[PDB]
DNA sequence: TTGTGTTATTGGCGTTATTAAGGTAACTTGCTTAT
DNA sequence: ACCTTAATAACGCCAATAACACAA
DNA sequence: TCTGACGCGGC
DNA sequence: GCCGCGTCAGA
């Protein structure tokens, strides 16, 4: 917008309110994954590649442009492959065939779930409650809380323990997330591909 | 013995039932047998019945 | 050693390459390979994938 | 249960093979034979355009070899000429129609006496061109049909169809533009089918 | 599981498939083939024969066995007769309807450009229908005891030809005992258009 | 070639992820409690992922060799080998 | 270990007594391609002409 | 402060206890605010003609669905239309119908006031009110559908102007696209389509009233009033977020963690605020805890398990549990099911034999086993529904056996008959009347042929060898 | 080889036991769970 | 923790119909 | 425990 | 342009 602000300019709530006061429309500063996704979306490459390669043609990489070297490679790769860079923010995530997370019944008239069933059963009803809320037009605070709880469950499903205090079941064990199956000595590569 | 169902048996199984008049039993046995490589005798047989009956 | 030889006679030699060997550890030279499958099996799977 | 035929016609001899498969009451009758002018007239009474072949029962008469073969199959549960899986059935149908339109129509055309030079030439060119693709797709279809059920003693009709296409290709002095040893050896082995001998003689 | 059908507007076989699918007591996504991106439209099928299908692992287009594949893939109450001889006759009837029907719609659509040409065709259409009136009477929908596929076949020549200024029920001779018995079917009553409006157009 | 001879990795667009999906999951259900059959459209929905037995829908109606590629209509179950519940 | 076809195939070849082997691909690798595909990553077989 | 702390519960509690707790004065003030907002939107709704005729029409639909009952001694009961107004309802409706007829014929001011006052007599809380506001909205929705559609149909073809909108946008005309002969959009099919759509547009208006500006402003005023009410209710609900967290301290480990507990609470609260009228002098805090508790316990009973379980089966279980504890801590002994039933509203003696058979949440496959040779349960479950390479080798040894056994039987016939009538490499396993046609004869002695084949096959020359496979 | 007797199924019917939904108006307002 | 109600899917019914059998 | 590769903040 | 203090990744 014509407003003198900067695109990647973090604004606190009250400073944002003052921007709204003095300029009203002509600029949007949203919060949440939609914000990041919109940014990555409206991020032209050819506007940026050469503009940065020229700052690197101003090579004084003693401490400053020892940083700008990688962004070259990243932006070149994203051009070379053909991948939309906004794809790094999911909008629909897939599920795994059931016979890779079975629920077979075993002795004692009991069953043996897999830890993935639980994380799935959580992300699902959190998405459901979110849709119901967005429907009923609730206040934005609980909208925020749901939209954040959802991100938390998704991260737990992918690999819990990367950022928080990874969730546990009744037995109080840190659950065996998705990524936690294809790493480690007990994982999938050096356990059942070179094991057998 | 334990019961079962859902045969819908193969055509050949059907034929061979139909030759010797072989009926298809709905039950299957799961007994208790000493595993191979063992022998011996018996010294005590504890049996616990049902409740409230 | 391949791209140098690509230029070496195709165009003219087109001023191919000047380099200098560098010494890196065994783990460092292990993960730094080409095949992403073997590297991904070795260790630090998340990062390489 | 009668089938009017006419020698020198790929359609009639195709349905003849299909019948001899069942060996059913092939009460065969020709058309161009002067010993049955009356019954030729009869056919002309029971059909608009006197198309050959034509299957007649005490219930109806039919034409358009697609309908003919499908009615035969509706009629005889003899070792069959079709898959069991709806998708494979539909694919067989479509491929049959394709090879039909693209080859048998031209064959009927160059069966004419009033032909031209350029016409026969270009037609034989296209046939020599597309035979290879037809054969390849057909053997592929055969394989994939068979994997889903083995030892089924069921005959794939499209193989017979391509057999008769090749046989007429021979019977009209044209070249088959291949160089594969596999192609030609399987061709010849195919032509040597026992119950297939029953008619070509 | 899921299955959708891509269709265009004002096509005989498109409506044919629509009615058949509606009959099978099923549920499908209906997408009008005109609302997609042109490059996307063509990338669907690079040739383009709009009424096709969409299943998870298959895509069928050729409008000769399509209805057959429908009749076979969901054997929910059939669209083909149970008794074999009827099964044989009806397919040849389908051949009659198919092999020679181009001038009935295509020519009156494109080649008949003079109103004189159109009406000169119309007289022949009327007289051909009259010549056809000396045929089936009282039959349920066709030569049959119950509902068949040809029933779902003539509905296209009904609707699309009604859309060509050819309303003919009593100005059609004596084919009216079923041509009105036809539209007493739920599925065929998808041809064209207060509380009823809000309730129905959803 | 009949044998693949390279392997490549890449990001999945939301249009590839749908292309992989044989359905969609809507309610957090796994298996009925009293009888142990799968539930309608949960995390074991036999209509999406596949049947349970071989050549047999869930409601057990379409159970005969006459109909193999057939799709039942009481339950949305297909009819095919259970070996697809893993792919 | 884990070639579903090959298991029964070889156990058949033995009891009969002929020579043949079919070794298409193991199962654990398909399981891996699934588990990685259950993320936004697209691992897949392919062909190359360059 | 906003200091990188990740766990959301704090990032929610912080904002939660920000705005101040209020007193009965403020509560009743915002309550009368929402009430007058609702009465504004209500009154401003029914000042349009077609509203009441559509109301009467829906009553006619209920009339026919009521006549559909004696086909199977009162007016057939269905009052899902109005809440807390059937003889009075029906009679009032009759008056409504007739007086509305006279209204649509003669008058200008009086009888309109009469009908709005008899509506003032009625009582509808939020359901039917929204039913009416949609009665108004949905028509505008559909006409806007058709507008967007005609745009998308023409604008990306008709020279792609996209900025000469003011000239084309004149709606309900069908007089603009004819100059388009001397303009773009060679769109004959599209021409008849947009003419069909504009026909339906004018037809909808005819059903309702004059042009779009007859409804646009109605919807605008409705949006405004509704935004007032929404802000009022939002201020109301934001004042007592702490009540939720306070009550949600008891249910804390029964199966759900805390956040979703809180969310279910907030749902049950937001649903509570709009059905609580100040008309009675009371405390919002008293009545709202009912709804909070309902929501929390319902969600708990819903998603506290993997294998879902109906809610009645769960409250009965809770009842059994309380009884069991009461007796254990009273008489020492444990179960004595005779006593469990000897004083119980369960009113059954077999459900108990099942109500507690589902009393084991599934163990998780990834529980190590302490020492126990250092393994886990997730490697003792095994494949049970397949055919082990022996279970699938004793089959082809039979699948091919009889395929040869028969090859030493009939010349060809009984082979054909057994194949067709049993199904071997066939597709259907045909029936007697099918083979009956296969050979053109023998509708009956085909059965005789199969009987002969079978009596010929049960000879120790061919029988006892196969007898193993059974 | 053609007549007269079953039968096995199979859509229709009702029946109801089981599941899902909704509603109470004396006043009630912020854990952090632990080498 | 307790109701008070519609709504749904399993379960029992006896006829129809397509198929099978059994004496000359 | 460590040993480091790699940081990314005070000055 | 650097002296200390972090996280991650394997033991
Ligand atoms: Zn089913």
């Amino acid at each position: 917008g014509m407003t003198p602000l900067e695109k990647k300019q973090l604004l606190t709530d009250e400073e944002y309110a003052e921007a709204l006061e003095n300029y009203g429309y002509e600029f949007e500063a949203s919060m949440g994954a939609e914000a990041i996704r919109d940014l990555l979306a409206d991020t032209d490459i050819e506007s940026e590649i050469e503009l940065l390669q020229a700052e690197c043609e101003e090579s004084k990489s003693t401490a400053k442009k020892e940083k700008a070297i990688k962004r070259l490679r990243l932006l070149e790769t994203f051009q070379a492959s053909g991948n939309k860079p906004e794809w790094m923010v999911m909008t629909v995530l897939p599920v795994l065939p059931p016979d890779l997370r079975p629920l077979v019944p075993i002795e004692g008239g009991r069953f043996a779930t897999s830890d993935l069933n639980d994380l799935y059963r959580r992300v699902i009803n959190r998405n459901n409650r979110l849709k119901k809320l967005l429907d009923l037009n609730a206040p934005d605070i609980i909208v925020r809380n749901e939209k954040r709880m959802l991100q938390e469950a998704v991260d737990a499903l992918l690999d819990n323990g990367r950022r928080g205090r990874a969730v546990t079941g009744s037995n109080k064990r840190p659950l065996k997330s998705l990524a936690d199956m294809i790493k480690g000595k007990q994982g999938r590569f050096r356990q059942n591909l070179l094991g057998k | 013995i334990t019961p079962k169902a859902e045969q819908q048996l193969t055509p050949e199984e059907r034929l061979l039932r139909a030759i010797f008049n072989e009926k298809a039993s709905n039950v299957v046995d799961s007994s208790l047998r000493m595993p191979s490589g063992t022998s011996g005798t018996v010294i005590n047989v504890q049996v616990f019945e049902n409740d409230k009956g | 050693r391949i791209l140098e030889e690509n230029d070496k006679l195709r165009k003219q030699g087109k001023k191919e390459v000047e380099y200098e060997l560098v010494l890196m550890g065994i783990t460092r030279s292990s993960l730094s390979t080409e095949s992403f499958l073997s590297a991904a099996s070795f260790q630090e799977t998340t990062r390489v994938l | 249960m009668l089938l009017y035929t006419k020698k020198d016609d790929i359609y009639s001899d195709i349905v003849r093979m299909i019948l001899l498969i069942k060996g059913a009451n092939a009460k065969i009758v020709d058309v161009s034979k002067e010993e049955n002018s009356k019954h030729l007239e009869e056919l002309n009474i029971i059909t608009p355009n006197g198309n050959i072949p034509t299957l007649s029962t005490d219930d109806f008469a039919v034409y358009r070899l697609s309908v003919i073969i499908e009615a035969i199959e509706d009629l005889y549960p003899f070792p069959p000429m079709f898959p069991v899986f709806p998708k494979q059935r539909a694919n067989a149908r479509i491929l049959l129609e394709y090879v039909n339109k693209t080859f048998l129509q031209n064959i009927i055309k160059l069966q004419s006496p009033d032909l031209d030079e350029k016409q026969a030439n270009e037609i034989k060119m296209l046939m020599q061109r597309d035979i290879i693709s037809t054969y390849k797709k057909i053997v592929s279809e055969r394989e994939v049909n068979a994997e889903s059920n083995p030892d089924a003693q069921n005959i794939n009709v499209l193989t017979l169809i391509i057999t008769f296409v090749f046989y007429y290709f021979i019977k009209l002095k044209i070249s088959i533009p291949t160089k594969d040893k596999n192609i030609i050896k399987e061709i010849k082995e195919l032509l040597s089918e026992p119950n297939f001998i029953k008619t070509i003689k | 599981m899921k299955v959708t059908l891509y269709t265009t507007k004002y096509c005989p076989y498109s409506l044919r498939a629509r009615i058949a699918l509606a009959e099978k007591k099923m549920s499908t996504d209906i997408v009008e083939a005109g609302d997609l991106e042109p490059a996307m439209i063509k990338k669907i099928t690079p040739n383009g024969v709009f009424p096709v299908l969409m299943e998870k692992d298959y895509s069928i287009n050729n409008r000769k066995a399509l209805l057959i594949y429908i009749d076979e893939r969901f054997p929910a109450p059939s669209l083909l007769p149970n008794v074999v001889n009827e099964r044989i006759k009806i397919r040849l009837s389908l051949d009659k309807i198919d092999n020679e029907w181009y001038p009935v719609l295509d020519q009156i659509r494109k080649h008949r450009s003079d109103q004189k040409m159109l009406e000169s065709m119309f007289k022949d259409l009327k007289e051909s229908l009259l010549a056809m009136e000396k045929a089936f009477t009282g039959s349920e929908f066709f030569i049959s005891s119950g509902f068949t596929l040809a029933d779902c076949y003539i509905a296209a020549l009904i609707i699309c030809l009604e859309a060509e200024g050819f309303i003919i029920d009593d100005e059609y001779g004596a084919i009216y005992e079923y041509k009105k018995r036809l539209f007493a079917r739920d599925s065929v009553k998808k041809a064209n258009i207060l509380l009823k409006t809000l309730r129905t157009h959803r | 070639s009949k044998k693949f001879d390279i392997i490549k990795i890449s990001l999945a667009s939301p249009e590839v992820i749908r292309s992989w999906s044989h359905g969609e999951v809507k309610k957090p259900e796994t298996i009925n409690y009293r009888t142990f059959k799968p539930e309608r459209d949960g995390l074991f929905c036999a209509k999406i992922f596949g049947p349970i037995k071989d050549y047999e829908c869930l409601c057990g109606k379409y159970k005969r060799l006459k109909h193999r590629g057939v799709v039942c209509e009481r339950c949305g179950v297909e009819v095919e080998q259970a070996k697809v519940r893993r792919e | 270990s884990d070639d579903i076809a090959g298991r029964s195939k070889m156990y058949k070849n033995i009891v009969d007594g002929k020579l043949t082997m079919n070794v298409d691909v193991p199962e654990s690798f398909n399981v891996l391609r699934n588990e990685v595909r259950a993320l936004g990553i697209d691992m897949d077989f392919d062909y190359s002409s360059e | 402060l906003k200091g990188k702390t990740s766990d959301p519960i704090r990032m929610y509690m912080r904002e939660m206890g920000i705005v101040d707790l209020l007193d009965k004065k403020g509560e009743t003030d915002i309550a009368i605010r929402i009430e007058e907002g609702t009465t504004e939107v209500f009154s401003t709704i029914l000042s349009y003609p077609i509203v009441i005729k559509t109301y009467i029409e829906r009553f006619r639909e209920l009339e026919e669905k009521a006549i559909d009952y004696m086909n199977s001694e009162n007016e057939p009961v269905a009052r899902y239309i109005r809440f807390n107004e059937t003889q009075r309802a029906y009679e009032f409706f009759t008056n409504l119908e007739k007086m509305f007829e006279e209204y649509q014929d003669k008058p200008n001011k009086k009888l309109y006031t009469k009908i709005v006052k008899e509506f003032d007599n009625l009582r509808l809380s939020t359901s039917h009110l929204q039913k009416l506001v949609d009665y108004i909205r949905l028509p505008y929705a559909r006409v806007k559908e058709f507008e967007r559609k005609i745009l998308r149909l023409c604008v990306e073809r008709s020279k792609t102007p996209r900025q000469e909108f003011i000239k084309v946008y004149k709606v309900g005309s069908l007089e603009w696209l004819e100059p388009l002969t001397k303009k773009y959009k060679f769109t004959e099919n599209t021409i008849r389509e947009i003419k069909n759509l504009t026909k339906q547009i004018n037809q909808f208006q005819i059903l309702m009233m004059m042009d779009i500006e007859e409804l646009k402003q109605v919807n605008l005023e409705i949006s405004r009033s509704e935004a007032k009410i929404t802000q009022a209710k939002k201020e109301m609900i934001e004042a007592n977020l702490r009540l939720v967290v306070s009550e949600a301290k008891k249910y804390t480990n029964r199966g759900l963690h805390f956040l979703d507990i809180i969310q279910e609470g907030n749902i049950g609260l937001m649903k509570a605020v709009d059905k609580f009228d100040y008309r009675k002098g009371f405390k919002f805090s008293t009545y709202a805890t009912w709804w909070i508790r309902q929501a929390i316990t319902r969600s708990i009973a819903d998603q506290a398990r993997t294998i879902r379980v109906p809610v009645h089966m769960i409250e009965t279980i809770n009842k059994v549990n309380r009884i069991k504890r009461q007796i254990l801590q009273e008489k020492g002994r444990e179960a004595t099911e005779e006593e469990i039933i000897e004083h119980t509203p369960n009113m059954s003696k077999e459900k108990l034999k099942k109500i507690l058979n589902i009393s084991h949440t599934p163990i998780s496959m990834e529980s190590p086993i302490g020492d126990d040779e250092d393994s886990t349960v997730g490697d003792f479950i095994e494949d049970k529904n397949n055919y082990s390479p022996i279970e699938a080798a004793n089959l082809e040894n039979l699948r091919e056996a009889i395929k040869e056994l028969i090859e030493t039987g009939l010349t060809e016939r009984e082979a054909k008959v057994l194949m067709m009538r049993f199904g071997i490499g066939m597709n259907t396993d045909h029936t007697l009347e099918e083979v009956g046609k296969q050979f053109n004869v023998t509708r009956e002695r085909i059965r005789q042929i199969e009987a002969k084949a079978l009596r010929k096959l049960k000879h120790p020359s061919r029988s006892a060898f196969l007898k193993t496979f059974l």
